[PDB]
């Protein structure tokens, strides 16, 4: 009768089919990822195209369905994701040329290759090797090889290309009834709701900017602080007073500066917690390690793993002959299956990643009690926010301690914490400048506020005032420099990075409050705490089926970001930090320039 | 002269639930040592019956109703129960007298690549009455449109296959379920105990 039944029909035969198909793909994925053949590539390809031709099939019969009928916002959110298709309003002589120009970008990235003026022959690939460069080297020059040649040989390739994306992109989203693509993607924070939990996608960015403005001194003196110890690395090129240059970050970006860890060490005599060697005079394996992962959960209230998991799971090198993609991924095949694909070595940062893999298969696990469309998180930064709160708890010296690994007996000193806080805040707060720039750039040159004429004017500007990072060489249009990052060239939104951390820290804090954590953020342990993992499943159970304000309301009791947090984790390096740069500047100069 | 339970339970082929196979046990001797003995079952419930009380009675019939359904749809077969499978499938009624019994097929009736010959029916337009059953191949007209046999727009097939690959999970796994229902009434016993 009514709209709202035949849609709930059309869903309940959409979600029989699609649960196979999926699940069909998912295996097949699974068999190449775990047995690298070239029969299983075909198959995979094959499996994913048959599953694709169906979601869109369904995407357009589920537009025949008006969502203002429907009542249900179950219903409605299910419809909505459906809904949803793309690229499919723009005319197919267009759509073929925005792959066309996708594909292009893509290969580009993958395929370019810099070449050294000296040794004309010795071309080198970004990974490996450019990559190597930019993460190794303490070489002012070698490091400026590759940054420039980086952003000339591929950047001025991308540069046409980009901006035509930029159009029929918008067009796209024009045609999709969204003021531009940076709009579009927005919409990824968007939520109807009911009251009180309802999100505009304008209201991102208020909500970007006000918290970036409270990240900032913290930046500020993080960045202050390794400007001076690089000026007893690189004196001749580097300004006390004045931005840093772009390519002695640490990477070829600078999206995270976890590689000048050796150069901005605080106290470089005591060394790093690592409990590697430990799990190895205890003959641990990967089941061992694995299986305290588990415990970890059962710790705080979690299910077990499933038999499946443990039967079906690759958490090894397979040898036998068998070809495996060795990269850390938590899965979800569907229907149940739930698996971990890792080559899992007996070192310290596996059993880390193990615990945050199987963070995601807990909270796949939570969210599986949900219609197939409304499982996964309840925004595109919630899943690897669970997945790391699991990975903070459990290089926690206290656990690692309880669980064997560090002695009854050990030494906390001042000094190893600080160490410890440093490693987080050069990729934990160094990202988070780089990660708003980037987007706010996008944002605006898709909104049409950056001219093709001053794209990498701008660009370049704002870098210098909000990253306080300045161009090693000076750079012109010819050049784009924002998509000589993957994800840029790859067409990904990228402020998922940013919103990650700020959830993570919110999460972290409520509970351990509930574990009622006597004192520094950054030394909680969630193990042994009932009650926490009854807060967390409250959110992880819901997945994408009510707004993403209520799931944050259900661990952390506020529907927004709040920085607070985060700021919390990093108040002992913040006060070391001022007082380490008392006798400096903290802040750049937005003129200085290594050339000029 | 005993009662042919190892035709039901020990059966090398099962029905879908949609067409569930009804067996009548009738003018037989019971063992149903056999049933409580085994631990291969992972549901045993009665509902109006005392299991060890049965020894000493005698019904006129005993039905053996079997089929195939998946691991989280076994809560469905039983008395007051809601569902895609109670609803178009399988119901029991309110005053239900007997004994619901289930047991992991992932063994057989899983298979690489799966196994989808056994069905059940997603849409009907009623729910289905106390031991009914449906076998009707006939399109679902959702909306008010005449579907005319092709099927199409808001016009489904009715019955959609299971699928059962061996890595599914619990409650995506193949669970073979007998229904014994025993009539004490209005016929003259038949079936009885060895007491
Ligand atoms: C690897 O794939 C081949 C076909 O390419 C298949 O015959 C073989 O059994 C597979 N091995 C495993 C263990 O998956
Ligand atoms: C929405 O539809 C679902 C269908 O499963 C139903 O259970 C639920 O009660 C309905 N109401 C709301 C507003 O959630
Ligand atoms: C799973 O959790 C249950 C309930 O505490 C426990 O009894 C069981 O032993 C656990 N399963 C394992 C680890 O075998
Ligand atoms: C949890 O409690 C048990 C028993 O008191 C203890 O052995 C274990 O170390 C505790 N785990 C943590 C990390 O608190
Ligand atoms: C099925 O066979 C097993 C072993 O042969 C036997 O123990 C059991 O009683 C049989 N089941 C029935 C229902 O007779």
């Amino acid at each position: 009768s009514t709209t709202e039944d035949l849609a709930k029909t059309f869903l309940e035969k959409f979600n029989s089919e699609a649960e196979e198909l999926s699940h069909q793909s998912s295996l097949a994925s699974w068999s190449y990822n775990t047995n690298i053949t070239d029969e299983n590539v075909q198959k995979m390809n094959e499996a994913g195209a048959r599953w694709s031709a169906f979601y869109e099939e369904q995407c357009k019969l589920a537009k025949t369905y008006p969502l203002e009928e429907i009542q249900n916002l179950t219903v409605k959110r299910q419809l909505q994701a459906l809904q949803q298709s793309g690229s499919s309003v723009l005319s197919a002589d267009k759509s073929k040329r925005l792959n066309e120009i996708l594909n292009t970008m893509s290969t580009i990235y993958s395929t370019g290759k810099v070449c050294n003026p000296s040794n004309p022959q010795e071309c080198l690939l970004l990974e490996p090797g450019l990559d190597a460069i930019m993460e190794n080297s303490k070489d002012y020059n070698q490091r400026l090889w590759a940054w420039e040649g980086w952003r000339s040989e591929v950047g001025k390739q991308l540069r046409p290309l980009y901006e035509e994306y930029v159009v029929l992109k918008n067009e796209m989203a024009r045609a999709n009834n969204y003021e531009d693509y940076g709009d579009y993607w927005r919409g990824d924070y968007e939520a109807e709701g009911p009251s009180g939990y309802d999100y505009s996608r304008d209201q991102l960015i208020e909500d970007v900017e006000r918290t970036f403005a409270e990240i900032k001194p913290l930046y500020e003196h993080l960045h202050a602080y390794v400007r001076a110890k690089l000026m007893d690395t690189y004196p001749s090129h580097i300004n006390p007073t004045g931005c840093l240059p772009a390519h002695l970050l640490g990477d070829m970006w600078g999206r995270f500066w976890t590689n000048l860890y050796s150069l901005t060490v605080p106290f470089g005599q005591k060394p790093n917690i690592d409990v590697t060697d430990a799990m190895v005079d205890q003959s641990w394996d990967a089941k061992r390690i694995f299986e305290e992962a588990e415990k970890f959960f059962v710790s705080v209230g979690l299910p077990n793993m499933t038999q499946g998991f443990w039967e079906n799971s690759m958490l090894t090198e397979p040898g036998d002959g068998r070809k495996v993609v060795c990269h850390p991924t938590a899965w979800d095949l569907g229907k149940g299956d739930f698996r971990i694909k890792m080559c899992t070595k007996v070192t310290m940062d596996d059993f880390l990643t193990a615990h945050h893999e199987m963070g995601h298969i807990q909270y796949d696990m939570a969210y599986a009690v949900q219609p197939y469309l409304l499982r996964n998180g309840a925004n595109e930064g919630f899943h690897e926010a669970v997945g790391e709160i699991m990975s903070l708890s459990a290089a926690t010296p206290n656990h690692l301690k309880a669980i064997g690994l560090l002695p009854p007996d050990f030494y906390e000193d001042s000094e190893t914490e600080i160490n410890f806080l440093l490693k987080q805040a050069l990729t934990i707060v160094g990202t988070l400048p780089f990660t708003y720039m980037l987007e706010k750039w996008r944002w605006m040159v898709f909104k049409g506020e950056i001219p093709k004429e001053e794209w990498m004017k701008k660009w370049w500007e704002m870098k210098r005032e909000i990253v306080g990072v300045v161009e090693p060489v000076p750079h012109d249009e010819t050049y784009c420099d924002p998509a000589a990052l993957f994800h840029v060239a790859n067409d990904y939104s990228f402020i998922r990075y940013y919103t990650r951390t700020i959830y993570q820290f919110q999460f972290q804090e409520a509970l351990c409050q509930t574990a009622k954590h006597e004192g520094p953020l950054h030394k909680c342990d969630i193990s042994n705490s009932t009650e926490a993992g009854q807060k967390l499943l409250q959110m992880l159970s819901l997945g994408k089926s009510e707004p993403w304000t209520l799931a944050l309301e259900r661990i952390v009791g506020v529907k927004n970001m709040d920085v607070r947090p985060l700021l919390n984790y990093f108040e002992p390096l913040f006060t070391w930090l001022k007082d380490q740069n008392k006798n400096s500047f903290v802040g750049w100069s937005t003129n200085w320039s290594p050339y000029a | 002269n005993l009662c042919p339970f190892g035709e039901v339970f020990n059966a090398t082929r099962f029905a879908s639930v949609y067409a569930w196979n009804r067996k009548r046990i009738s003018n037989c001797v019971a063992d149903y040592s056999v049933l409580y003995n085994s631990a291969s079952f992972s549901t045993f419930k009665c509902y109006g019956v005392s299991p060890t009380k049965l020894n000493d009675l005698c019904f006129t019939n005993v039905y053996a109703d079997s089929f195939v359904i998946r691991g989280d749809e076994v809560r469905q077969i039983a008395p007051g129960q809601t569902g895609k499978i109670a609803d178009y499938n399988y119901k029991l009624p309110d005053d239900f007298t007997g004994c619901v019994i289930a047991w992991n097929s992932n063994n057989l009736d899983s298979k690489v690549g799966g196994n989808y010959n056994y069905l059940y029916r997603l849409f009907r337009k009623s729910n289905l009455k106390p031991f009914e059953r449906d076998i009707s191949t006939e399109i679902y007209q959702a909306g008010s449109t005449p579907c005319n046999g092709v099927e199409g727009f808001n016009c489904y097939f009715p019955l959609q296959s299971y699928g059962f690959q061996p890595t599914n999970g619990v409650g995506y796994q193949p669970y073979r379920v007998v229904v014994l229902s025993f009539e004490l009434l209005h016929a003259p016993a038949t079936v009885c105990g060895p007491k």
